[PDB]
RNA sequence: AUCGGCUCA
DNA sequence: ACGACTGAGCCGATG
């Protein structure tokens, strides 16, 4: 008895969010296993890239606030959080936003570095209101994957932080949702057959592409025990 | 005998001497060393006691007896 | 009145509808009832009770 | 080297610490007890094992033995100390002795609520379902048949 | 950024049969997606020698009888069915069974034959009564993989078949049982870990180690088209 | 520590 | 003619 093998035949991409993905050919009996296995994968894990520090000038701490601006700190956290990020080359990155003036703050207000690419330049982070007063903020970016938390960070260390440096909890994982459909695949050789689309959402920070390739590869990398 | 001990209880009798049978058996393998017999699975000489009672030991007929032991060997 | 609103939506008039389960991917053999609900967060959390 | 020096790697939370942890609750039961404690089983000893977290877990069925239910609740916890104490809370106060009742000739751990449904749902009758007419070769082609 | 490697601790044999494994460490969220992904395989897609197709000597249909035989013909088809079979080379094999007398009819009682191998050299198959009378039959015996019983093989075709030519449903998967329990497991710096044990039972024709070996190089086997 | 107040099993 | 639940929480106020 002989395995088939699946593979890749487009990848239909809608927006830099959502894009499906559609396989064939898959035996009988394993779009239930691999479409299943892959997802379990796919949200529990997988590295995106987003925000854990951040400093700014005449704040002590974060349920204080500024004068000037609309939201408050754990609000201007809590934007940060749901952020979207991209890095290109080392691991850990430190961002600085300067923005003055009347309206909104969106990250396009960042300094555009070389390795740092932003996914929505009309992402709404804070307000300000009196156009005599401005915000300037170091921001730290990190890569990681899961969820720690700022409170898992607070007890496997010693060397003690400064005061101003805000802890913001990691949102590492980057996919907002998945799911996987199960159709029949008609080949032009046997009609027995089924194809795996796999639908997904996400902020950007992966690539719809790699995403897949990067979890089978873990999920491969687990069965390395047993060949 | 971390499961049930049902095995241990009837072979001295009650439930109420698979205590002073074994809290005295638990007593001598604590202080001055004392033999580990079945053997030592890990454990602790909380277990011992009882579990020389499911493998056809420890009994009440057993400590009075060879107590008399321990005062023909100090002479 | 509900009934005649999940008919604006499109969500079935039974209410119970068809899920997928996590650990396996392999289905629920029967439809479920779901929805929103409001639930609260009422004082004494466990951090004040241990 | 001394009680005070052990009193510092316990607080620093060194991982050795639950490594220990781990075999003094080998062999080392407990007490478990809900007021009002009407009756006597009101307190059963169980062997405990960790989970981390603030809460307290503990069996289903035994739900019905204690006065007890999983909706607002609370359990004290002491510790048998002496050789004696530890067990002769294996020996009479532990669960194991309490399957039958001590009022009446009634096993007074049975299965409560949920664990009750799965069996109906399984052992109910029928005439169709999923194909008819089959045999099996032992209890084990029926697993093969469902899962 | 690194993953746990999950390994084998040891295996615990109870008989030829029945056999459980113990399996640590594995990450949060992953005992469940091997386990059952292992499992759908191990069931569905693991080729062993079974049998498939029988005729007899005397007799029409399968809801009649043989004089001087205890047991029924369905009866017989039911000790066929779990049978234990091996072949070295062609795919596709014809046994012939002939024994006469008193007592029972154990496999050894077939024509021992170059490729064909026996495992179970005192299985029951059937039972004899009285010494004037006996048994002859021809055993088909195939190699597949998963469950295709009688039925699906009596629609969707077309190729008629003759009268004697009964059908015992297949059963390809050597394995007749199996389950996975999910355990905790307990490091020195994550509680949340845990463990996989898979129980088995089976008819020895496979060993429970490369059983696990063989069907996670299955899975991997599918997972080469995305890494 | 006695009393008073108020919640949840 | 007498007799007044079993647990612990939080606050408050004067011998
Ligand atoms: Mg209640």
């Amino acid at each position: 008895t002989e395995f088939l093998k699946p593979r890749l035949v487009d990848i239909e991409q809608v927006s830099s969010t959502h894009a499906k993905v559609t396989l064939e050919p898959l035996e009988r009996g394993f779009g239930h296993t691999l479409g299943n296995a892959l997802r379990r994968i796919l949200l529990s894990s997988m590295p995106g890239c987003a925000v854990t520090e951040v400093e700014i000038d005449g704040v002590l701490h974060e349920y204080s606030t500024k004068e000037g601006v609309q939201e408050d700190i754990l609000e201007i956290l809590l934007n940060l959080k749901g952020l979207a990020v991209r890095v290109q080359g080392k691991d850990e990155v430190i961002l600085t936003l300067n923005k003055s003036g009347i309206g909104p703050v969106t990250a396009a207000d960042i300094t555009h570095d070389g390795d740092v690419e932003i996914v929505k330049p009309q992402h709404v982070i804070c307000h300000l209101t009196d156009e005599n007063a401005s915000i300037s903020m170091r921001i730290k970016v990190q890569r990681g994957r899961g969820y720690v938390p700022a409170s898992t960070r607070i007890h496997s260390e010693e060397d003690e932080r400064p005061i101003g440096r805000l802890l913001v909890d990691a949102c590492y994982s980057p996919v907002e949702r998945i799911a996987y459909n199960v159709e029949a695949a008609r080949v032009e050789q046997r009609t027995d057959l089924d194809k795996l689309v796999i639908e997904m959402e996400t902020n950007g920070t992966i690539d719809p592409e790699e995403a897949i390739r990067r979890a089978a590869t873990i999920l491969a990398e687990q069965l390395e025990a047993f060949v | 005998a971390r499961v049930t001990v049902q095995d241990a209880v009837e072979k001295i009798g009650n439930r109420f001497d698979l205590v002073l049978v074994a809290a005295r058996r638990a007593r001598q393998m604590q202080v001055g060393g004392k033999d580990p017999l079945v053997p030592e699975e890990n454990d602790k000489t909380t277990v011992i006691a009882l579990r020389e009672i499911e493998e056809g030991l420890i009994n009440n007929q057993i400590l009075d007896v060879r107590e008399r032991q321990e005062q023909q060997e100090q002479e | 009145e509900i009934k005649e609103l999940l008919k604006l939506g499109d969500l079935p008039t039974s209410g119970q509808i068809r899920l997928y389960d996590g650990r396996t991917g392999e289905q629920f053999e029967r439809p479920v009832t779901v929805g929103y609900m409001y639930m609260l967060k009422l004082n004494h959390l466990v951090d004040d009770k241990m | 080297t001394t009680i005070k020096a052990a009193k510092k790697m316990v607080e620093r939370e060194e991982a050795v610490v639950w490594d220990i942890l781990d075999e003094v609750i080998r062999e080392h039961p407990v007490l478990l007890n809900r007021a009002p404690t009407l009756h006597r089983l009101g307190i059963q000893a169980f062997e405990p094992v960790l989970i981390e977290g603030k809460a307290i877990q503990l069996h289903p069925l035994v739900c019905a033995a204690y006065n007890a239910d999983f909706d607002g609740d609370q359990m004290a916890v002491h510790v048998p100390l002496t050789l004696e104490a530890q067990l002769e809370a294996r020996a009479l106060m532990m669960s194991t002795n309490n399957i039958l009742s001590p009022a009446n000739g009634e096993p007074i751990i049975v299965p409560s609520q949920d664990v009750v449904l799965g069996l109906y749902y399984m052992t109910r009758d029928c005439v169709n379902a999923k194909g008819e007419g089959m045999v099996l070769t032992g209890p084990k082609e029926a697993e093969r048949l469902y899962r």
